[PDB]
Parts: C-alpha cells; sequence; structure tokens
C-alpha cells in the first residue's frame, strides 16, 4: 500500500540497513584504525563487503512520504516541495507563512 | 467492582475530566518532566563511564587494549545506549578476537 | 611542542575526565567517535521515515467495509470500474490472456 | 441557593525533608504569534504577583527562518515562492523561590500553556558544597 | 550564622488540579458537561438526556469492539510515557499446551 | 499566473466561505493557521510526525462525517491533549452526531495514543463570506 | 445585505449587554467600563497575531462598525 | 414532524453579574453559544462588517484565555497558596546566597504538544563554583586551573562543569558532583613530576 514500488524498496532497505546496523558499525571500527594488525583488517574488510547490499546505508534515499518523489524533499517535514506547497499555502502547516521582505 | 459503581457519577465538570485523565495515566503529569516513566535500570553514572571492568578478559597491553580502550571511551560518552548495549558491544568484541586468535598469533599478538 | 610538565598535566586532566589517555592518532580517533553516537541507520528519523501506510491503507479500508468512513475517492473508481465491465472492458483472466 | 456546604480540600503534607531552593527560574516561550504571547505574560505576571513570586519580563529578539522552493512542477526555476516561520520570545525571570513554589507555579503556568507555544524552564538550584570536599583527604 | 530552610510540601499528583477545581461551582445555565455544549446538540427532555449518552456510549462501544478486532492497526506506540490504557487488550488465551 | 489556492472568480454566483476567499499570501494577514502545534518553532522537534497526523486526521474527519462539514477543521494541540474543532451543519440527527463523536474520540486516542476531544458547532447552513 | 433601522437598534442593545458581561469579566465597573477598556480586554481575552488590524477580533459601536 | 430546531443560546439565559470562571473553567474552544460578547472577527468586505461571531472559523483558531480571566486567577492563586513554601529571609540579596551555597546547578526542562514528553536536551546539567569558596592553597589552585582549561574564567574566578554524558539528567548531575570531588582531591596531591615546571 505504499506509493509505489520505488517506496517499497526504500522501505525494505531502511528494515534492512537497521537490522544490521550494530554489526556493521562493530566490524568497521576494526578497519577505521592503524592500532590492529593489517592481517585482521583485512578478514574485517571482507566481512563487511559480504553482508547483504541493501544493508548499506548509502543506499538509503529520503523520498517524499505521501509522493515518493526521490528529489525536491525538505527533510524538516519529510515532503515534496510540491506537497509541502499544497499543505503550506492553505495554511494547514502551524507558522509557515509566505516570506515578504 | 460493585462498590465503585455506587459511586461512578457522569463528569461534572473539565476540571473533572483531566483529573481522570491524570489517574489513568492518559494526561501527562505537571510539572513536564522530560524522564517521566524513563529509567535506564535504575543505573548508576559509574555504571555508564567507567566501563574497565568488563575489558579483563582481553590483554592487560598491546594493540587489543589500545583498541579496547578506544571503544570504551566511545561507548562511556555514549548518552543513546544503556549499559546493556554497552556491554553487549565488548562482549562481541571478546568473542570476535577468540574466533580470529590464529590470526592474532600469527601478527605475534595473544589473546587470552 | 609540549613541555614535560604541560604533557603530564594533560594526560592527568584526560584520565580525570574520561577522554583518551594513550597516544592515539586522528585515524584511529574515529572509532571513540564511531562508538560515541548512533549509528545513522540507528535513528528514529531514518528507520521511521515514512509512516506505516500499510496500517493506514488496511485500517481505512476495513473501516470503509465496515460502513464508518466514506471514501470518496474509492466509490469514483468503483463506479468507473463498473461502468468498464458494462463497456467490455474487462481485466482478463491471469494466464488465460490474449496472449499465449 | 444550591451550593456546596463543605468543599474538601486537597491534601497537602508538610514533609520532614527540606526544600529545594531556586536561585532563578528562566521561562523562555515561543509562539508564531505574538499578541498570544503577550496575554500569556499578563496571565503569568498576574500569577506570580498572587502568589508572591517575584518576576521580571523581558523579549529576546524574534527569529525568522526563510527558505525558497520552485513555483512551478516542472521547469521554469527563475521563479520560485520563498517561506518563512517566525519564532518570538518572551523570558519571564522568577528570583528566590523554593522548590515547593517553583512546583505549583510552573504546573500552574505550564497547564495553561496556549496550543502553538512552546517553553523551556532553566532551573538554577542552590547547593552547598559536598561533603567529601570540605577537607582533602591527603 | 545557620539559616533555616522550610520543609518540603508533598502532594498528590491531582492535588493542583483539584484545588483548582474547587473553586469553580456548577453552572447553572448549562446542561451537564458530558454533553456538547451546542443548541442543536444539547438534550431538550428527560428522554433526550438518557438517549444522547447512550448513544455516546454506543459509539465507544463499537469503536473498542473495532480495536480488539484489529489490534495490528493499534499496536504502534508513540506515546511517552507509555500509556497501558489505550493499547488493545488481547482476551484469546495463548498458551495451547494442555497443563495445569 | 499564481493558483495555489485561489477561488477564481466566476459570474457573481458562487458562494465562498472566508478561508476560501483568502489566497496563500494572507495566511498571516487576514486568516489564520488551521493547526498550532509547536513542530515548527526554532529548536522543536517532531515537525513530521505532526504533520502526517494531521494530513490523516483531515481525511479521517471528512469520510467519518460525509456531508456535515461545514468548513475546515481547526487542529489544536496542548501538552499530551489533542483537540479537533469542526463546524457541522444541522441535518444529521443529533443520535448519529453523538454516536459519531463516541466513536471518533475512542478510535482516534488508540490510535495515536493520546487523549483525544472532538468539539462540534452546528450552524444552520454554510457561511458565505462572498460570492463570486 | 441591507441594515434597517430595527436591527440596527437590536444590535445597540445586544453591545450594551455584552458591554456589562465584559465589565463583568475583567472585574471592572460596568459603569466606568469605556471603549479604551473594551479594546483591551477584547485583545486579551482573544489574542490575534495577525499583521492586519481589520482582521482581528472587534467590539465596537453598532454605529462606527455598521 | 419537523426538523429539529436549535435551542436559543443560553448566553441569553446568563446574567450581567454571573460567576463567569464557572462558565469556562478550564481551556476551551471559542463557543459562540456561550460567550455573551458580541464580537466580530474578519476582514469587511465592501461597504461590510466583520463577521458574526457565529460560524465565524477566525474566532475557532485564535487560543482565547476565556478561562484565565482576572476574576479565575486571583481565585486560583487562592487556592494554590496553600502549597506554597516560604523563601529563607536570611537570604536576602545575591550575595548572602553565594556565602551560604556556593555551587549552582542548571538543569532545563522543555515543554512541547505532541505524544511523546522526551527531550534529550533535558538530560544537560551544568555545575558552577567559584573557586575562592573552595578550600584551595596557593599549589592547589594553580593546579586546579591548568587541569580544568577552558572550564575557569579568570575574570569571574567561576569553574564550569558541563556533563551530558550519561542518559538521566540525575546521572549527569551525580558526574558532574563526582568531578568535583576527584577535581579538589587530585589538585591538592602533590605529584613527583610536578618539579619539573
Ligand atoms: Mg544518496
Ligand atoms: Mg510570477
Amino acid at each position: 500500500h505504499y506509493v509505489d514500488w520505488r517506496m517499497w524498496r526504500d522501505v525494505k532497505r531502511r528494515k534492512m540497513a537497521y537490522e544490521y546496523a550494530d554489526e556493521r558499525l562493530r566490524i568497521n571500527s576494526l578497519r577505521k584504525n592503524t592500532i590492529l594488525p593489517k592481517i585482521l583488517q583485512d578478514v574485517a574488510d571482507e566481512e563487511i563487503a559480504a553482508l547483504p547490499r541493501d544493508s548499506c546505508p548509502v543506499r538509503i534515499r529520503n523520498r517524499c512520504v505521501m509522493t515518493s518523489r526521490p528529489r525536491g524533499v525538505k527533510r524538516r517535514w519529510r515532503l515534496s516541495r510540491i506537497v509541502f506547497r499544497h499543505l503550506a499555502d492553505h495554511g494547514q502547516l502551524s507558522g509557515i507563512q509566505r516570506a515578504t521582505w | 467492582k460493585q462498590l465503585a459503581t455506587v459511586n461512578e457519577q457522569p463528569l461534572q465538570n473539565g476540571f473533572e475530566e483531566l483529573i481522570q485523565w491524570t489517574k489513568e495515566g492518559k494526561l501527562w503529569e505537571f510539572p513536564i518532566n522530560n524522564e517521566a516513566g524513563f529509567d535506564d535500570d535504575g543505573s548508576e553514572f559509574h555504571e555508564h563511564i567507567f566501563l574497565e571492568k568488563h575489558l579483563e578478559s582481553f590483554p592487560k597491553q598491546g594493540p587489543i587494549r589500545h583498541f579496547m580502550e578506544l571503544v570504551t571511551c566511545g561507548l562511556s560518552k555514549n548518552p543513546y545506549l544503556s549499559v546493556k548495549q554497552k556491554v553487549e558491544h565488548i562482549e562481541w568484541f571478546r568473542n570476535y578476537f577468540n574466533e580470529k586468535k590464529d590470526i592474532l598469533k600469527e601478527s605475534n599478538i595473544q589473546f587470552n | 611542542s609540549l613541555s614535560e610538565y604541560a604533557f603530564r598535566m594533560s594526560r592527568l586532566s584526560a584520565r580525570l575526565f574520561g577522554e583518551v589517555t594513550r597516544p592515539t592518532n586522528s585515524k584511529s580517533m574515529k572509532v571513540v567517535k564511531l562508538f560515541s553516537e548512533l549509528p545513522l541507520a540507528k535513528k528514529k528519523e531514518t528507520y521511521d521515515w515514512y509512516p506505516n501506510h500499510h496500517t493506514y491503507a488496511e485500517l481505512m479500508q476495513t473501516l470503509r467495509f465496515l460502513g464508518l468512513y466514506r471514501d470518496e475517492h474509492q466509490d469514483f473508481m468503483d463506479e468507473q470500474k463498473r461502468l468498464k465491465k458494462l463497456r467490455g472492458k474487462e481485466k482478463p483472466k491471469k494466464g488465460e490472456g490474449k496472449r499465449a | 441557593v444550591d451550593v456546596p456546604k463543605d468543599l474538601t480540600k486537597p491534601v497537602v503534607t508538610i514533609s520532614d525533608e527540606p526544600d529545594i531552593l531556586y536561585k532563578r527560574l528562566s521561562v523562555l516561550v515561543k509562539g508564531h504569534d505574538k499578541a498570544v504571547l503577550d496575554s500569556y505574560e499578563y496571565f503569568a505576571v498576574l500569577a506570580a504577583k498572587e502568589l508572591g513570586i517575584s518576576i521580571k519580563v523581558h523579549e529576546p529578539p524574534r527569529k525568522i527562518e526563510r527558505f525558497t522552493l520552485l513555483q512551478s512542477v516542472h521547469i521554469y526555476k527563475k521563479h520560485r515562492v520563498q517561506y518563512e516561520m517566525r519564532t518570538l520570545y518572551r523570558c519571564l525571570e522568577l528570583e528566590h523561590l523554593t522548590g515547593s513554589t517553583a512546583d505549583v507555579y510552573l504546573e500552574y503556568i505550564q497547564r495553561n500553556l496556549p496550543e502553538g507555544v512552546a517553553m523551556e524552564v532553566t532551573k538554577t538550584q542552590l547547593e552547598q558544597l559536598p561533603e567529601h570536599i570540605k577537607e582533602p583527604i591527603w | 550564622e545557620e539559616v533555616v530552610i522550610p520543609k518540603k510540601k508533598t502532594w498528590d499528583k491531582v492535588a493542583v488540579l483539584q484545588a483548582l477545581a474547587s473553586t469553580v461551582n456548577r453552572d447553572t445555565t448549562a446542561v451537564p458537561y458530558v454533553f456538547q455544549d451546542d443548541p442543536y446538540l444539547m438534550p431538550a427532555s428527560s428522554l433526550e438526556s438518557r438517549s444522547f449518552l447512550l448513544a455516546k456510549k454506543s459509539g465507544e462501544n463499537v469503536a473498542k469492539f473495532i480495536i480488539n478486532s484489529y489490534p495490528k492497526y493499534f499496536q504502534k506506540d508513540i506515546a511517552e510515557p507509555h500509556i497501558p490504557c489505550l493499547m488493545p487488550e488481547y482476551f484469546e488465551p495463548q498458551i495451547k499446551d494442555i497443563s495445569e | 499566473k499564481n493558483r495555489a489556492a485561489r477561488v477564481r472568480v466566476s459570474k457573481g454566483d458562487k458562494p465562498v466561505t472566508y478561508e476560501e476567499a483568502h489566497a496563500p499570501h494572507y495566511i498571516a494577514h487576514r486568516k489564520g493557521w488551521l493547526s498550532l502545534h509547536t513542530g515548527n518553532l526554532d529548536g522543536e522537534d517532531h515537525a513530521a510526525e505532526r504533520t502526517v497526523e494531521d494530513v490523516f486526521l483531515r481525511k479521517f474527519m471528512w469520510g467519518t462525517f460525509p456531508g456535515c462539514l461545514a468548513d475546515q477543521l481547526v487542529l489544536k494541540r496542548r501538552g499530551n491533549q489533542l483537540e479537533i474543532c469542526a463546524v457541522v451543519l444541522r441535518q444529521l440527527s443529533p443520535h448519529k452526531y453523538y454516536f459519531l463523536v463516541g466513536y471518533s474520540e475512542t478510535l482516534l486516542s488508540y490510535f495515536y495514543k493520546c487523549p483525544v476531544r472532538l468539539h462540534l458547532q452546528t450552524v444552520p447552513s454554510k457561511v458565505v463570506y462572498k460570492y463570486l | 445585505e441591507t441594515y434597517t433601522e430595527d436591527f440596527i437598534k437590536k444590535q445597540i442593545e445586544e453591545f450594551n449587554i455584552g458591554k456589562r458581561h465584559l465589565a463583568n469579566m475583567m472585574g471592572e465597573d460596568p459603569e466606568t467600563f469605556t471603549q479604551e477598556d473594551i479594546d483591551r480586554a477584547i485583545a486579551y481575552l482573544f489574542p490575534s497575531g495577525l499583521f492586519e488590524k481589520r482582521a482581528r477580533p472587534v467590539m465596537k459601536h453598532p454605529e462606527q462598525i455598521f | 414532524p419537523p426538523r429539529r430546531k436549535a435551542l436559543p443560546p443560553r448566553t441569553e439565559k446568563m446574567a450581567v453579574d454571573q460567576d463567569w470562571p464557572s462558565v469556562y473553567p478550564v481551556a476551551a474552544p471559542f463557543k459562540p453559544s456561550a460567550v455573551p460578547l458580541p464580537v466580530r472577527m474578519g476582514y469587511p468586505v465592501k461597504k461590510g462588517v466583520p463577521m458574526a461571531k457565529e460560524g465565524n472559523l477566525e474566532l475557532l483558531k485564535i487560543p482565547n484565555f476565556l478561562h484565565l480571566t482576572p476574576v479565575a486567577i486571583k481565585k486560583h492563586c487562592e487556592a494554590l497558596k496553600d502549597f506554597c513554601t516560604e523563601w529563607p529571609a536570611a537570604l536576602d540579596s545575591d550575595e548572602k546566597c553565594e556565602k551560604h551555597f556556593p555551587i549552582e546547578i542548571d538543569s532545563t526542562d522543555y515543554v512541547s504538544s505532541g505524544p511523546s514528553v522526551r527531550n534529550p536536551r533535558a538530560r544537560v546539567v551544568v555545575l558552577r563554583v567559584k573557586l575562592s569558596s573552595l578550600n584551595l592553597d596557593d599549589h592547589a589552585k594553580k593546579k586546579l586551573i591548568k587541569l580544568v582549561g577552558e572550564r575557569y574564567c579568570k575574570t569571574t574566578d567561576v569553574l564550569t562543569i558541563k556533563t551530558d554524558r550519561c542518559p538521566l539528567r540525575r546521572q549527569n548531575y551525580d558526574y558532574a558532583v563526582y568531578l568535583l570531588t576527584v577535581l579538589y582531591h587530585e589538585s591538592w596531591n602533590t605529584e613527583e613530576w610536578e618539579k619539573s615546571k
């Protein structure tokens, strides 16, 4: 019942990324230092590379929660510029007015 | 329950409705406390900040000690994790290094 | 570029305030930053970015079948779908389609 | 004529523990509307005067956050719609309060905080030196 | 010199609300608070008074029936502090083993 | 020409309410906001979740009271409380109104986990500000 | 909308009666309540921040309104 | 029968000397049938007047103060005096407060609207104490000022310790007090390496 299949793929990515966040954080710490032996750090490089692709946080996209637009989204409201303006221009967003100066 | 019914009457005014909600736990209790109902397992401040007790199983000296000292320093500065979550991080490292002892021995690092 | 006194006093304050005590380069200082905050994937804004569209869509569909919610939109596409059957533009059977 | 003969007053029990001492309470309130902050200040000041609290009011400078958006759904980059959010402030500074007095006053004014108005209460608490610091152990 | 600190006063969470309620008396011009304060909706007879409350109770019962019939839709807990009373009720036995 | 939320002049026979008669450049000059919360204040959090709740509530109330609403909702939030103020018509029987008030207040309190109140104001007919 | 003289007369009676309640609400003397106190009371009771003052809540004598 | 007719507004039964706080005891939306004021609102059309109060959505949008009239406020505070305690008369001025209570703890509470009361900014605790109120000799004072760093302000001679490590405010308060303790005792301790100054 999500807006489209693209939103649905991002919903699964956000869920998988959450499930693997701790495991990924622990393995990365082993890699992001010069203290541990390079042999151990090389095994960690393979381990984090073998985790499912959709667990990588960089693959998450901030899409509009109402229309699924991947660009023109305001992060504070999570709305596309077209959807935000529709609500703001109707006086339905508390405290947001047209700017004139 | 029958004794509650005999004293039961409809809400008489706005204040009474607020009182009923407060007693039921629906309405917030004032003055507003931002930590109302949240206790981190009654953990003391020393539990969060001092985490070296958990590093006893690890080697007293060496690269692993230095690395784990950095891990605990970050965990001690984390206000978003409970004490239980912080111990989980350290425990995972105890297991990980136990599995990689062969590699650590090749690097002249003695673990346990 | 520090005196022995200044260096040992800076190391004492670091122990007192819970900072890194051993000499650590900027690269390895990332381990401290990694564990001092929540991972981006663990933040509420990230994994709770979308509203649960399943709950909203399914709830309001149930309330419509119960007679308590009037869905003007769903009524509009039920009348259109109803007129397309009388016109012959009905959805075909899956598998037993025009092609084969 | 139909007046309650007697009224059950809420029970307030004096404890055996010393009360907290507040040097200052800084009740900062934010709002999009200035007139609402004017009415709230009149309320909160009048409430303090009736309870014997010492209150001083000042108005911090307002903050306006502006941002721009595209006006059309497609192309036409030269044409923009600009929106703003105005945040007005009013700082209510109480002085020389006690833990009990602060609890009552804060509850009273927080419960009457009008919709669209936020609050940030900075409570300075007077404290005494810890027993350990009274003298060195070495 | 010694300073005497006043003894703390402790009251119940509802004491302040109760103190404010004692100040107000019944408004003689208004119908009971339970009813909607609107000329069209205000009850205009002893029978309407009863029926209007019964209709409101029926509405509450219908909602409760739906809430318990479909708990999945009302399981997203966003309240802090948690409110146990606003959660769905589960009336079916969850232990299927035949034992004491 | 600008289009956003502008009811366009006709032959002088289209009744418009006071809200519908004012274009977006009056939202802080002649008309107010239909929702009041703190999310959009400086340094405040959770503006996104407050917006999704407002959008849902306006749709829920439109379908729950079909043909009864005479104007837009006024959503009010004070602390934990949520207050919905609706101007409705005097066509539906009072019994049905009381049923829908008790039903919507209960169903929404369990959905958003907060005490919700619905304050209905009845009007004989839609209040016409002008004829466009 | 045409306002006949009888309608205006009923509006004046409404203002005089409403004027007494407003004095009772604010705890002032109904007999010395002036138009400048009415404006101050309405501004407090119905706080409006609308930039245009002609859009704000008003309680004036019908002779000055109509 | 004919359609249900709405009763006349109950403002017609209200006396000009009624107890208004009883009509609006708590915060409630503006009800034109309950407020006996001919208040008008709305930008008037040409040769028009502001809209009446009935069905006026602008008045419904205002957060009114009808429940907080000067009469109600004075009556409310009279019932709330029993809950208050008396400020110690000895602590007349701020200088007297500093002498008897040298330490000051600042905390903040945030009141916002919504279903969740949680705010991550409320955990922060700030402890301020003037080094002149502490029993510090010459050596101890110099060592302390070096250990704290920028936490000490020479102009005001105030040591500010901000703590936000722990989830809760009580834990950050206990940590702020603990840091002051170890700083005081550690400053007094004289190490052999201090001779290399
Ligand atoms: Mg990207
Ligand atoms: Mg243009």
